[PDB]
DNA sequence: TGCATCCGTGAGTGCAG
DNA sequence: TATAATGGGAGCTGTCACGGATGCA
């Protein structure tokens, strides 16, 4: 019913770990991971390349999938055709597709033996824009990270190294994905510096900090117009299904114009002047009503300077720029009459 | 189980993955049955621990390993004619003689005492400087009368015997070669036998070598992370375990092989497929493969 | 087979808000 | 990037009546 007392189960079947089987299970996953580039030189593929297919063939076919970053589409013939090239080896070397086989075998039972440690960090992340399973497996997300990075050599138990990347990772979510307006996790980063320095400003006044209080503690490079600006980006956008009344029969959005789209008024207002226009070029003349009528747009424009007013008007360059000036000339004296165009500057 | 059945994890896991349970032991108490050893269900596995199902148990991490190292070499006896059994080999537990009464075995060359005491009888070389002049070998019944360290000159008694005196069991007569003078014969046995060295294994380190596998010196037992604190086999032995961290009772099938296995770990398969050694094993069961 | 019993779906209008 | 850390946390309450789909003596 509930989906984390779910989760919570089937973690609670894969048994903890002993140390010596934490230690067994990094060690066979370090070993394949040599044995995989030894393979790789021996037969020249590529290690990844061939790192995928002993991942496949260890997890069944029931996955496989064209890999990103690998340059042939890994379809179950090219897997049954490179594990082909590989069991083909004599037992010296083929000693090592043995070997990877049991690293990555190894490699899933350390990761699934080590959920519930992210489950206990995960759940003190909560209230934060995501939630606990979305942490639960960002966290996982990291813990893959810290398997294919241990070094069961330094004796460390691996609790302690995967504690890092489990958080590291759940910090970069919460950073990433959280804001409905993605900001870049530096952003973020000192946006919380805000916050946090403004709250202890706040325990020593008794009193919510300005704007400077804040950019003098801040430092340097902060003046008050610069933690003011980064304040309104910092800030998060509202439901446009917020609920207006103590009722329900009121959105939010309802009380919210629609600038965009162009009103009635405005609509039928283009259509008379973008014609009062037209009835002023075919006027007096129309094909001094058309050189200007091309030196802009009756729809799209066509106004640069001096180039293609060069090119087809008929007449020269600096002449089609005097029939400019009087085809406009014209029009300042024909709207002397048809004085019917001044309303329309508002 | 037919198409379009409902199964719990558990019962996928079964029919996916198989049956299996480790089972934990009192650290230090040892197995009642040991490595690569076929059990059942409700069979005893150590003082407090049984398993529950039916499969091939298997160690875990042995904190004690033993190696039973092979020795073959020469030693004498002298002993009266008439209290002597003849054979031309003497297999363990073998009497070997009898004495009507105590008869005192005496040095013959001068020197220091290197005992060497075993489970059951005992070795005694003597050495003027560090070169050896003698190797005796006291069977069962003769109890030495020197210590390690000490002076003898010749024909002071070493030990005595009494009554029936016979082969210790880890100790061969390999060949008997006997030789008459005045009332007594004296034996040069080509004995071989064996001695435990008990070796510690650590949580950070790994044996690398299975259940009674030959070894000789060079050969490596036990891994770990430093090159010291590895176990080297000092010289040719053969390797037992004891001691697991815990056992775990899979069920599965075993099949060992002679060559390169042409089967990797993963592989899924149905009875009759080749498993390794050119075509000759193969599968018995539905099952899942573990190189 | 007949009948508890649970789950899901409804529950006036417009205006001020 | 390395002490070690290994199964959550807040339920919300005083409606009702009908129709359908499911469980049970």
């Amino acid at each position: 019913s509930d989906p984390v007392r779910q989760y919570l189960h089937e973690i609670g079947q894969v048994p903890l770990l002993t140390l010596e089987e934490e230690v067994e299970l990094a060690r066979k996953v370090e070993e394949g991971m040599e044995a995989i580039k030894k393979l790789s030189e021996i037969t020249g593929l590529d290690p990844d390349l061939i790192r995928e297919v002993v991942r496949a063939k260890i997890l069944g076919s029931a996955r496989v999938r064209h890999i990103p970053g690998l340059k042939e589409t890994l379809d179950p013939k090219t897997v049954e055709e490179i594990d082909q090239k590989l069991k083909s080896l004599p037992k010296e070397h083929k000693r090592y597709l043995h070997i990877a086989r049991e690293g990555e075998a190894a490699r899933q039972h350390l990761i699934e033996a080590n959920l519930r440690l992210v489950v206990s960090i995960a759940k003190k992340y909560t209230g934060r824009g995501l939630s606990f399973l979305d942490l639960i497996q960002e966290g996982n997300q990291g813990l893959i990270r810290a398997v294919e990075k241990f070094e069961y050599k330094r004796r460390f138990k691996f609790s302690t190294y995967a504690t890092w990347w489990i958080r590291q990772a759940i910090n970069r979510a919460i950073a990433d994905q959280a804001r409905t307006i993605r900001i870049p996790v530096h952003m973020v980063e000192t946006i919380n510096k805000l916050s946090r320095t403004a709250r202890q400003l706040q325990q020593e006044l008794g009193r919510e900090p300005t704007y400077e209080e804040i950019a003098e503690a801040m430092g340097p490079g902060w003046d008050a117009k610069r933690v003011e600006e980064t304040l309104k980006i910092a800030q998060e956008p509202v439901s446009l299904e917020t609920p207006i009344g103590d009722e329900k029969d009121s959105f939010y959005g309802d009380f919210i114009p629609d600038e965009h789209l162009p009103s009635p008024v405005d609509a039928a207002t283009q259509s008379l002047l973008s014609e009062e226009l037209e009835k002023a070029l075919s006027k007096l003349s129309e094909r001094e009503a058309m050189v200007l009528k091309l030196r802009k747009g009756l729809i799209d424009g066509r106004e640069h300077t001096l180039e293609e007013v060069g090119a087809f008007f008929g007449v020269t360059r600096e002449r089609i720029r005097q029939i400019e000036n009087k085809a406009l000339r014209k029009l300042k004296y024909h709207e002397s009459r048809t004085r019917k165009l001044r309303d329309f500057l508002d | 189980v037919e198409k379009r059945q409902l199964l719990t994890d558990e019962e996928y896991r079964e029919l996916r993955y198989g049956k299996q349970e480790t089972y934990p032991l009192p650290p230090g108490v040892d197995a009642l049955v040991k490595d690569g050893e076929e059990v059942v269900k409700g069979q005893e596995l150590a003082p407090g621990v049984v398993s529950r199902l039916d499969g091939v148990a298997l160690y875990r991490f042995p904190r004690r390993v033993r190696v039973e190292y092979v020795k073959k070499e020469r030693a004498g006896l002298r002993l009266p004619l008439a209290a002597w059994v003849e054979k031309e080999a003497y297999k363990p537990g073998e009497i070997l003689a009898e004495l009507p009464e105590p008869y005192l075995f005496r040095a013959e060359e001068e020197g220091v005492v290197e005992l060497k005491e075993l489970e059951e009888g005992a070795f005694l070389v003597l050495r003027r400087e560090d070169e050896p002049v003698a190797t005796y070998f006291l069977p069962v019944g003769m109890t030495p009368l020197v210590v390690h360290g000490e002076i003898v000159e010749k024909g002071q008694p070493l030990a005595e015997a009494k009554g029936l005196l016979r082969m210790p069991r880890q100790v061969r007569a390999a060949q008997v070669e006997a030789e008459e003078e005045g009332e007594t014969v004296y034996l040069t046995l080509f004995l071989e036998w064996t001695e435990p060295k008990d070796y510690r294994v650590q949580p950070h380190m790994n044996v690398v070598v299975p259940e009674g596998a030959r070894v000789e010196a060079g050969d490596k037992i036990v891994a770990a992370i430093d090159p010291e604190e590895e176990v080297i086999a000092e010289a040719e032995g053969v390797v037992h375990l004891h001691e697991p961290a815990s056992i775990l009772v899979v069920k599965a099938r075993v099949y060992p092989f002679e060559d390169d296995v042409e089967v990797s770990t993963g592989d899924r398969v149905a009875p009759g497929d080749v498993l390794a050694d050119g075509g000759k094993v193969k599968s018995d069961v539905y099952g899942r493969v573990e190189v």
